[PDB]
């Protein structure tokens, strides 16, 4: 045919749902990791929606920490602290290590010496 | 005379290769679980044999860690504590 | 001070660089309130062994890419490959 | 505005020092894919008030990596078990009930239908 | 080709099909019924009211004589929770980029 | 020349937006109204909607039902406290009650440990 | 057709039971512990071919050849083990080389 | 076809079967002929070893 036309399709970015991630990168990408013979164009959108919902859900629990921090910018310390708050976060990136992180305040009960330190049986050793 | 024969145990079930949990309430209790999730579920003579051999091996190497838990706080028993300590430390609790 | 000039005894002494007050902050890091003498010996023991372990798999990945000089990508592999996955360096 | 499409302007900008004006070039780097304009500009619908530093950044940058590896990685692994060799979304929903916790695959794979859906019913 | 039967065409104001087609995008394999249906129907007319009522009271403070997102998202913040406030904002600034986007 | 695409369609949304422009006028809430007043209170109605329902289809299996009754929307909207806040006042037709009980009631007096059930 | 239910099952169990009849050539072997074997020899290659598609997309070709495969091995076996096999694996491709 | 790959590397393991897993499983785009048979050699070493 080879007949000239109009943009009748959508000439939008591939990320047709609504999704700001690029699900054409992922397209790619999954080609060059040689992970299926035929790759569908339902996986990079799909692969996209979770990773852009993921991608969301872990600022907003940052953007939450960093405001208890009283920080503008979020800093890995405020995506450590949303990780380790939920057990499913925690469970997910369980044995992964983040770069400039802290620690949880978590304190044994033991350690902290309050009943009469004076003594067990009086006011003095 | 109390736990004479404990360590005789020891010497029969460590060179005896054979499945101590009952295999009957076992058929039934993967039934149960797998129901839960979804419904009307098949299944298969390796299948029950496959989830016991895996599930019964996993409890031995968890007692054996409950075992060194015990001699580390001077005991012989293995109380609760040893249990929750193996699953932490191994990190299979969370 | 050029040419071999090396100078090797029967010990060696640069695991001890690593000294009480560097695995102290690490302790009270981790909530512990005291620390026993053998310990230090113990924990540079157990950061010798575990960097051991990391090395021999990260200088497979270097030379396989013809590379005399270690990055950032070399040692992901290597910590990725033994389950202690590493964010901020990489990607 | 002139066409470029044969070969010898594919492979450019060296520094020859064969300049007329705008001396200050260099060369074309591997693409180093980041996500970074991504993750900044999701940031600012659900927090516009919020920042974020470039440590951080260089963090999800690696997170995106390793958990789409994760993902397809484990995708592949069931397409091969159930001998299929095409993955649209199937493999990848069956690999979210997988790979991510009760609640979290919750979430992914209602996102997901909607996306798709949303994706399709169009053009 | 005129009207003939007639008479008993009108009250489109429900939102029945709306709420049932977005319970199919969460949770396809779910269903629902016209006593539920209804309670939703009444919560969406119910929240609107609220919702176009207190931006109905913005313009009149400020004496601005017109409604645009900048109401609403004052009115979104007044009237919902925290949590819900912030996820509500979320999708009005993801859904506003789309339709100025384009055509 | 006619109807390619709809406002819902447009920016991806799938309640009325169109309803709601005619709705803002007929209330005669403003002199005047924006492009974007419909848009963004439709996404804020599909937001509110569909949490709910999700909700509800939660409250739906814990129940062992399919089909979303009244019962599930009561259960859901006095559980989260966000959601108490908003229709605490309301009342849901055909609605039931959550289980609750003081301490006071229990067979012991004043004792209130049961097992690890609910709670 | 006739009776066709040939479906290809990749087992390695008859050449575990060939090779262990060649370091001890008067002993037997039990289905049982061909099965675990054929589980093993499949687990230990999806291992190593996983762990070689790596690398070579570490290195941004996408091609196995023995280098990829040598320094996999490498990777995960221990050093007594993997010096033993390197031998092993070089002298395959050595011989295999002069053929023909 | 007088002798197989297996035999002239003087390996008992089929070479082709495990190139053959190689191409289904899509590890790379392109596969070199001394891979197969240096896998082969390894994965017949441990097995020998092991029954040994």
């Amino acid at each position: 045919k080879q007949g000239g036309k109009t943009r009748a399709k959508a000439k939008t970015r591939s990320s047709r749902a609504g999704l700001q991630f690029p699900v054409g990168r992922v397209h790619r990408l999954l080609r060059k990791g040689n992970y299926a013979e035929r790759v569908g164009a339902g996986a990079p959108v799909y692969l996209a929606a979770v990773l852009e919902y993921l991608t969301a859900e872990i600022l907003e629990l940052a953007g939450n920490a960093a405001r208890d921090n009283k920080k503008t910018r979020i800093i890995p310390r405020h995506l450590q602290l949303a990780v380790r708050n939920d057990e499913e976060l925690n469970k997910l990136l369980g044995r992964v290590t983040i770069a400039q992180g802290g620690v949880l305040p978590n304190i044994q009960s033991v350690l902290l010496p309050k009943k009469t330190e004076s003594s067990k049986s009086a006011k003095s050793k | 005379r109390p736990g004479t024969v404990a360590l005789r145990e020891i010497r029969r079930y460590q060179k005896s290769t054979e499945l101590l949990i009952r295999k009957l309430p076992f058929q039934r209790l993967v039934r149960e679980i797998a129901q839960d999730f979804k419904t009307d579920l098949r299944f298969q003579s390796s299948a029950v044999m496959a989830l016991q051999e895996a599930s019964e091996a996993y409890l031995v190497a968890l007692f054996e860690d409950t075992n060194l838990c015990a001699i580390h706080a001077k005991r012989v028993t293995i109380m609760p504590k040893d249990i929750q300590l193996a699953r932490r430390i191994r990190g299979e609790r969370a | 001070k050029g040419g071999a000039k090396r100078h090797r005894k029967v010990l060696r002494d640069n695991i001890q660089g690593i000294t009480k007050p560097a695995i102290r902050r690490l302790a009270r890091r981790g909530g512990v309130k005291r620390i026993s003498g053998l310990i230090y010996e113990e924990t540079r023991g157990v950061l010798k062994v575990f960097l051991e372990n990391v090395i021999r798999d990260a200088v497979t990945y270097t030379e396989h890419a013809k590379r005399k000089t270690v990055t950032a990508m070399d040692v992901v592999y290597a910590l990725k490959r033994q389950g202690r996955t590493l964010y901020g360096f990489g990607g | 505005m002139a066409k470029s499409a044969p070969a010898p302007k594919k492979g450019s900008k060296k520094a020859v020092t064969k300049t007329q004006k705008k001396d200050g070039k260099k060369r074309r780097k591997s693409r180093k894919e980041s996500y970074a304009i991504y993750v900044y500009k999701v940031l600012k619908q659900v927090h516009p008030d919020t920042g974020i530093s470039s440590k951080a950044m260089s963090i999800m940058n690696s997170f995106v990596n390793d958990v789409f590896e994760r993902i397809a990685g484990e995708a592949s692994r069931l397409a091969h078990y159930n001998k299929r060799s095409t993955i649209t979304s199937r493999e990848i929903q069956t690999a979210v009930r997988l790979l991510l916790p009760g609640e979290l695959a919750k979430h992914a794979v209602s996102e997901g239908t909607k996306a798709v859906t949303k994706y399709t019913s169009a053009k």
